[PDB]
């Protein structure tokens, strides 16, 4: 039941995916250090990993089938508002249940449990969806394409670039996707985005505070305070 | 605000 149109769009987005994901994590010697023991030590560490993920989740989108064809002023909303969200997802390939990090180092980052608590319960529940490679970057691509963030002028096309995407993630889970692992399994992904704005949100509350002290905002990267704000 | 950074890497 699988279209042509949805075997080239999983194929695209995998492929995107594996062009933005390094798992050998190669890159990550040119981070600042990782500092351990308000002193915020891992903040210049995890500044730059951030940085860095952003640039990569902004790769990722430029190859979401139909995302070529929104404006850049689309783009950008949709890519400021989606950043820290498809971070979180991504880095759910990275979770388990150097550069292996605790709750410590993301509190020497400036953020709490506040945060943190549920972002670990978000990460096991995802990990519980034992999701195929091909949900996952249909997911991230979905959250990406949200057309009811703020300031998307042309919430008509995002939305139905995302309906093409979400259909393509329902298809793929009838038609690959053995039950009973399959059972309600696109609802609960959807959940997950829902979980994903509520974290969003207590991240920007806890950037604003941690970034509006100068020094702290110092050890940020210029990326991250055009895309998270300054 | 600009997002000149976002908008070259949006290309
Ligand atoms: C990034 C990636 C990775 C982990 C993500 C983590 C673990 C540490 C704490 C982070 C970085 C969370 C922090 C709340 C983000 C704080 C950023 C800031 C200090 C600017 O407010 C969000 C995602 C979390 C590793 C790899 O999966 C690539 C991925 O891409």
């Amino acid at each position: 039941k699988l279209s042509e149109e949805q075997q080239h769009i999983i194929a695209i987005l995998l492929d995107a995916h594996h062009k933005t994901y390094d798992p050998t994590y190669a890159d990550f010697r040119d981070f600042r250090p990782p500092v351990r023991m308000s002193p915020l030590s891992m903040l210049p560490h995890l500044a730059d990993l951030v940085s860095y993920s952003i640039q990569k989740v902004i790769g990722f989108a430029k190859m979401i089938p139909g995302f070529r064809d929104l404006t850049s002023d689309d783009q950008i909303v949709l890519l400021k508002s989606s950043a820290i969200e498809v971070i979180m997802l991504r880095s759910n390939q990275s979770f388990t249940m150097d550069y292996k990090y605790d709750v410590t180092d993301v509190s020497k980052a400036g953020h709490t449990l506040e945060l943190i608590e549920p972002l670990i319960k978000f990460q096991v529940g995802l990990k519980k969806l034992n999701l195929h490679e091909e949900e996952h970057v249909l997911l991230m691509a979905i959250c990406i394409v949200s057309p009811d963030r703020p300031g998307v002028q042309d919430a008509k096309l995002v939305e139905a670039i995302q309906d093409r995407l979400s259909n393509t993630l329902q298809t793929y889970i009838r038609c690959r996707h053995p039950p009973p692992g399959s059972h309600q399994l696109y609802a609960k992904m959807i959940q997950k985005l829902a979980d994903l704005r509520s974290l969003n949100e207590e991240h920007s509350k806890q950037y604003r505070s941690l970034s509006f002290q100068p020094e702290n905002s110092m050890k940020l990267t210029p990326l991250v305070l055009e895309v998270f704000g300054n | 605000k600009n997002h000149p950074m976002l908008m070259n890497l949006l290309k």
